[PDB]
């Protein structure tokens, strides 16, 4: 009674009153700008998309902290003042393409790797999820892991099961995109990738397939050899260029990391090395029984002879063949799936591509 | 056990009571591991008792019924049937009496952490007003670890108190030597000096050294110290409510019940010093079965009988009222009475809410609908928190439903919302409750700043920085001031050293139940902590918290369960034994009854002989 | 909150017609001054009410009013320059005292740079001049930019950090743009330091043929040699150069006139890594009793990269080996791992020098 008319009746009535004083700054007479440079004199110059020039001074509810050069402020028609800052107009329009919130994945599809799995677990997820356990003992924790191995591994699959449990924002990079050719270009797009990652500070920063340009392999967009030397190195320059302690947290893969720079590398931010190797039998049959747990077998078919016949194959290799199985059947209209399928699966896809070395035996 | 309570987005565990039809006369061996855990009536929790004639199967459930309390707690299963019976479906022994719950194992456990002391900021300082300051401090830093320097030598942080800073400054003694096998004894330098006062904290320490056996270990120690609940002295009347209330926890008597309902009613200040007496029926009673209970504190409620006066000790007591009720069934009705006699505006959500223990569940399509009616006061953020364990629905709208409950006037709604978020911080941190308490921690009086450092400190209690990086910008507003400003300053600092740096805090059991008892010390500083706020009434109250605190151990058992040393999966310190520390540990291993994690007793297949 | 500590003054400073002025850059001065519009636009103006005679320099922006043209305010000059103004950093991390061990590296930089800048009057004794540029390569994996950011921390100044790729632009030309706006800072905040890195991008002789389109990257050094010493020795601050490829850059880059100390890391000894698990040693948990001499004399020479990681991994064993602080057993695992286990890649080692 007493407190509630002291309180919340002119909290309300101020709030109306604030609205009515923006008429004169936030009415219609509203234009935006891009802020160029800031003075101790509380004045800066700000050049709208129509390429003029104002002179003003700042308004309340914004200090300099804010305001940063190359961002968009807020600017008036007619007394041409700046209002506030504000996020970038329209925003980039990134939401998703390479980072995400919570993606989903388990453990069980990349099964076979639990000897490197607990590497990059230690590393990356415990240091994360749980900050007490560096810091009690007053170690270092890795700052960085590298990711070697033959593909089919579950090399994405990897770290994408361990950025659904540190609930944070999985960054990633495409080999390919940095390297694009329009002139130049290629470090001004590596700038802008890790300069994000810096405000909201997910501590997550991850590369999928590196690539560049090892020798050419590209028509649209080449870049010549000075974009090698451009492009390598602006990722060294990164790690190299700046010292954060326990925020931001570098993750390459790609195919093979032989051929890349050792400078690339960057020794002592990444101490550990994950190599990938192809599930042995005992695994397969964690992964072979989700993907026939929708689908319908016949008596004679057994999941034991199915994973014995596979040799040297990876994860999709398993999905693939009760992919094939499961159409023989589709274009005949069966409910369960004859073991004649299976046969036919298990046989054709061991070899279709390279059956013979061609030359001698080896 | 993997369908029945998660089908859906929701959770309903009412299905496994319908089963004790079917399941009456014959139940199982599996069937009665089901419906002794989870909801845990007491016809359930009897039956796998009956089910299995091997007395050392009966071990292992006692270890779990220790930790579930709820249904066999007080007398009939505790204390005299603890202590020997010979039957069939009974067989409770002495070691079930003692080496289940926290009794013999916690003096072990206190051994253990005197090798992992890590540095200590304990100091005597020199006035008595920033002695109160070192005592917050030196109480739940020492924990676990016994200290004879500060108690013994100096005696400056101690004698110099005097008042209410002498009944704290002996309650860090207590909890120095609290999990030991006597705590009595210990505490009889300052047990009887001189003054009411010197006497005063040896009742508060000997009862939070007590927290956890109720009927004491090889002697009814706790038993003699009923009789020092009616004193006419001032401050030992005051740490006899609050300190052996603790300690009484899990003990059914007429004789405490039957003190405690003048001192209640009357609630004179300078004399009986009543303040917990409230709680003190809801935290010691917690998990039994009273219809009496509520029935007097109804009739105090409305005829304020004797001087009772103050309607703030009159809402007092329709707030100690919502633990009384909890698993009374259709006894909640005397609680309805109490709301539509005197009006408060805590009252309006208790009538929404009494469904909790009373329809055996929550989350219910009415129960949530209700509290948006009430909504658009500060009790209603209990269920809440209820449904956002069980389902994630409300679990996210919860975190906007919090977020504008904070501001109001009365500190009541304010105190409940990092407490019950601090609790499960742990296992899901969030920013949005710290973010909100920046307002929280400079509003108008410097109380409420007071009383705004010790709630930032139960948020991350156990666990010294790490995801209270975040929080901890708003700790650092605060460093020293004066010397009566020391004890303000210190009240998230000394929670960040609780048990040397690292605790977990479990309201809940490997049973999928939470413990009753655990839950009644959250709702017990939400309704009190009034001294920081304004009408200061004892300092006593900052020690409320080592009644929730769930002892952190796992016992490695042969097949016999003697306390031997046994070689399996470590836990949490290298070497897992009888008493050893660990937590967060599951088990692969076969046993023999109600296979639960932590403590667990393990056999070995007659193919071979092994301790695994 | 400060909502009317401001409207109040908005009946004077805004609602009056000041500031509203449209910027433009002053050509030649008669004492007319003809100035050049944005919009590209020229006008002859006088001096204002509050503007003086000795104000208005030749090519400084000078802002005008838009309806009637006049002088009113100056304005500082290079208003085009943006990327550069994210250059300056302040407060870095790496202290003086950080660079593992105490070596000719660290005695070379302080003289030649932080010498000068906190006692300047102690070569004006004998009236000599001190080096402007010094010569930091090295290997990588030794920690160049750590020595660096040394120094920054001793000089408490403007540190503006020069990226080898930043030379390089998306337009022909802006690159030469993209060097006067270095030095031209250098005039305005005095006692600051310039840091490059990784030249080799831009730093070189490629000669002539083979290529066609690479010619860009030739002419951003001869705009910064001339930049640096020109027709008129202008400079005050001193200037680091820094790459990974000593042996890739301009011949003429390591000659005298713009670089004169020259200091090249060197692989520590053993008792150069000696210091390296000192130091590390006050960090993490280590067992009393235990000699960090032995441990670095088992590793052989190696860049300071690997250095730091055996004590960074020698805390990872503890919890697969079920260990509570580091020992000497799992320092002995760390040799097998952190050398023994990486021996593939992950190295310079006498890999790149020359070729």
């Amino acid at each position: 009674f007493v407190s509630n008319s002291e309180i919340l009746k002119p909290f309300e009535k101020k709030q109306e009153e604030e609205k009515k004083q923006l008429e004169e700054i936030r009415g219609n007479p509203l234009s935006i700008g891009t802020l160029e440079e800031i003075i101790d004199d509380d004045h800066a110059i700000v050049t709208s998309p129509t390429m003029p020039d104002y002179y003003v001074s700042i308004l309340s509810f914004v200090d300099k902290e804010l305001l940063e050069p190359g961002c968009s402020v807020l600017l008036h028609h007619k007394t041409m003042s700046i209002v506030g800052v504000l996020q970038d107009d329209a925003d980039p329009m990134v939401s998703v393409m390479k980072m995400d919130k919570s993606p989903t994945e388990s453990y069980s599809d990349i099964g076979g790797l639990e000897s490197q799995i607990q590497e990059i677990k230690e590393s990356v997820e415990l240091p994360l999820t749980h900050p007490e356990l560096y810091e009690e003992m007053g170690i270092k924790p890795p700052k960085g892991v590298i990711l070697y191995g033959a593909p089919g591994t579950g090399k994405t699959l990897l770290a994408k099961a361990v950025a659904n449990q540190t609930s944070a924002t999985f960054l990633r990079i495409v080999g390919s995109e940095l390297i694009q050719k329009y002139l130049g270009d290629g470090p001004r797009l590596c700038r802008q990738i890790f300069k994000v990652a810096g405000e909201n500070a997910p501590s997550i920063v991850f590369i999928d397939e590196i690539d560049a340009i090892g020798t050419k392999r590209y028509d649209s967009n080449s870049g010549g050899e000075r974009e090698i030397q451009r492009t390598m190195l602006e990722l060294l320059n990164q790690l190299d260029g700046f010292d954060d302690r326990g925020d931001v947290k570098v993750i390459m893969a790609t195919n093979k990391i032989e051929t890349l720079d050792p400078a690339l590398i960057r020794p002592g931010r990444i101490d550990r090395k994950i190599l990938f190797e192809n599930p042995d039998l005992s695994t397969k049959k964690k992964i072979l029984g989700i993907h026939t747990s929708k689908m319908n077998l016949s008596e004679d078919v057994n999941l034991e002879t199915l994973v014995t016949t596979k040799d040297d194959l990876s994860g999709a290799d398993i999905q693939a063949m009760c992919t094939e199985a499961g159409l023989l059947a589709l274009r005949e209209r069966r409910m369960q799936v004859t073991a004649e399928d299976f046969k036919q699966a298990k046989e054709r896809v061991m070899k279709n591509k390279v059956e013979e070395n061609l030359e001698g035996l080896y | 056990v993997a369908c029945v309570p998660l089908l859906p987005p929701p959770e309903d565990v009412a299905f496994l009571k319908t089963a004790y039809s079917i399941y009456l006369s014959q139940n199982e061996l599996t069937d009665a591991i089901a419906l002794a855990v989870r909801l845990g009536e007491e016809d359930m929790i009897r039956s796998v008792f009956d089910a299995t004639s091997d007395p050392v199967m009966h071990k292992q459930l006692a270890y779990i019924l220790a930790a579930q309390k709820t249904s066999f707690e007080y007398e009939g299963v505790q204390d005299i049937i603890g202590n020997g019976k010979l039957s069939e479906h009974f067989l409770y022994l002495a070691k079930e009496l003692n080496l289940t719950g926290p009794k013999v194992p916690e003096d072990i456990y206190k051994s253990h952490l005197d090798n992992s002391k890590s540095v200590f900021s304990s100091a005597g300082l020199d006035s008595a007003q920033q002695n109160l300051a070192s005592s917050f401090v030196n109480g739940f830093l020492n924990l676990g670890y016994c200290n004879d320097k500060l108690i013994v030598d100096n005696d400056n942080w101690v004698y110099k108190t005097k008042g209410d800073g002498m009944t704290s400054a002996v309650a860090s003694i207590g909890s120095i030597y609290q999990w030991n096998l006597d705590g009595l004894q210990q505490l009889d330098k300052y047990l009887y000096v001189d003054e009411p006062e010197v006497k005063a904290g040896a009742l508060l320490g000997i009862g939070i050294s007590a927290s956890g056996v109720h009927d004491g270990e090889v002697e009814p120690a706790l038993l003699l110290l009923q009789d020092y609940v009616t004193n006419p002295d001032t401050k030992i009347s005051s740490a006899a409510i609050l300190g052996l209330g603790i300690a009484f926890a899990g003990s059914k008597n007429d004789e405490v019940l039957g003190l405690l309902l003048p001192i209640a009613a009357s609630t004179d200040l300078p004399i009986e010093t009543a303040a917990m007496a409230s709680l003190a029926l809801a935290h010691v009673f917690v998990g039994t079965c009273n219809g009496d209970i509520t029935t007097s504190i109804m009739d105090n409620f409305l005829e304020r009988t004797a001087i009772e006066l103050k309607t703030d000790w009159v809402r007092f007591l329709a707030l100690a009222l919502g633990i009384l009720y909890m698993g009374q069934g259709e006894q909640v009705d005397d609680v309805l009475e109490t709301i539509s006699a005197i009006e408060h505006p805590m009252t309006s959500a208790i009538e929404v809410l009494v469904g909790s223990c009373a329809y055996t569940g929550t989350g219910d399509v009415l129960l949530i609908q209700d509290l948006l009616h009430r909504l658009t006061l500060a009790y209603a953020v209990l269920g809440i928190a209820l449904i956002a364990l069980g389902e994630d629905i409300g679990k996210e709208m919860s975190l906007r439903h919090f977020g504008h409950l904070m501001h109001y006037g009365n500190e009541h709604i304010r105190r409940m919302v990092p407490l019950a978020m601090g609790i499960v911080s742990v296992s899901d941190p969030q920013m949005k409750v710290f973010d909100t308490l920046t307002r929280f921690s400079h509003d108008a009086d410097l109380e409420v700043s007071m009383n705004s450092i010790f709630a930032m400190g139960l948020c991350g209690a156990g666990t010294n920085n790490a995801r209270l990086a975040q929080l901890l910008r708003q700790l650092a507003s605060y460093y020293s001031r004066e010397q009566d400003a020391l004890f303000i300053t210190r009240l998230a600092q000394g929670l960040l050293h609780l048990g040397k740096g690292t605790m977990t805090m479990d309201v809940f059991n490997d049973a999928h139940v939470l413990n009753k008892v655990t839950l009644a010390s959250i709702l017990t500083t939400a309704v009190g902590l009034v001294s920081p706020s304004f009408m200061l009434k004892h300092h006593q109250l900052f020690y409320m918290l080592n009644a929730g605190i769930r002892p952190k151990f796992i016992l490695a058992l042969n097949d016999e369960g003697e306390p031997i040393k046994v070689n399996v999966r470590v836990g949490q310190p290298v070497l897992l034994n009888h008493g050893e520390r660990a937590e967060l540990e599951t088990d692969e291993y076969i046993s023999y009854t109600s296979h639960i994690e932590g403590v667990v007793i393990l056999k070995k297949n007659p193919d071979y002989r092994e301790e695994e | 909150a400060p909502s009317h500590l401001w409207d109040i003054m908005g009946d004077r400073q805004r609602l009056g017609e000041e500031h509203p002025l449209q910027v433009a850059r002053c050509t030649k001065i008669i004492k007319k001054y003809v100035i050049n519009l944005k919009q590209i636009a020229k006008f002859v103006v006088g001096l204002g009410e509050r503007v003086s005679p000795t104000d208005i320099e030749e090519g400084m922006r000078v802002g005008v009013d838009r309806s009637k043209y006049n002088i009113e305010l100056p304005l500082p000059p290079r208003i085009d320059p943006s990327v550069t103004m994210m250059t300056v950093e302040e407060k870095p991390d790496v202290t003086y005292s950080d660079v593992g061990g105490c070596k000719d590296q660290i005695e070379k930089l302080r003289e030649v740079v932080e010498l000068p800048l906190l006692s300047p009057e102690r070569f004006a004794t004998l009236g000599i001049d001190p080096p402007k540029g010094i010569l930091l390569y090295g290997p990588p994996g030794t920690g160049k930019t750590l020595c660096a950011r040394a120094v920054a921390n001793r000089t408490d100044a403007t540190f503006i950090r020069v990226i080898g790729s930043e030379l390089v632009q998306k337009y022909v030309g802006e690159g030469a743009r993209m060097v006067r706006e270095l030095f031209e800072m250098a005039r305005t905040k005095k006692a600051c330091i310039i840091f490059f890195d990784e030249i080799d991008a831009v730093g070189g002789a490629r000669f002539d043929d083979g290529a066609g389109g690479d010619n860009e990257v030739q002419r951003t050094m001869l705009e910064l040699i001339t930049q640096l010493d020109g027709f008129d020795p202008r400079g005050n601050i001193k200037v680091m150069f820094a790459t990974n490829r000593p042996n890739t850059l301009d011949p003429a880059l390591l000659r005298p006139g713009r670089i004169d100390r020259k200091v090249e890391f060197s692989l520590p000894d053993l008792e150069g890594r000696a210091n390296i698990f000192r130091i590390h040693s006050k960090s993490m948990s280590v067992e009393r009793g235990i000699r960090w001499e032995l441990i670095s004399r088992l590793c052989p020479n190696s860049t300071g990269a690997e250095l730091r990681s055996v004590c960074t991994e020698a805390g990872m064993f503890a919890i697969r080996a079920r260990r509570k602080v580091a020992t000497e057993k799992d320092f002995l695992k760390a040799v097998d791992k952190v050398i023994s286990g990486y021996k593939k890649f992950s190295s310079t080692s006498r890999y790149m020098q020359y070729n």
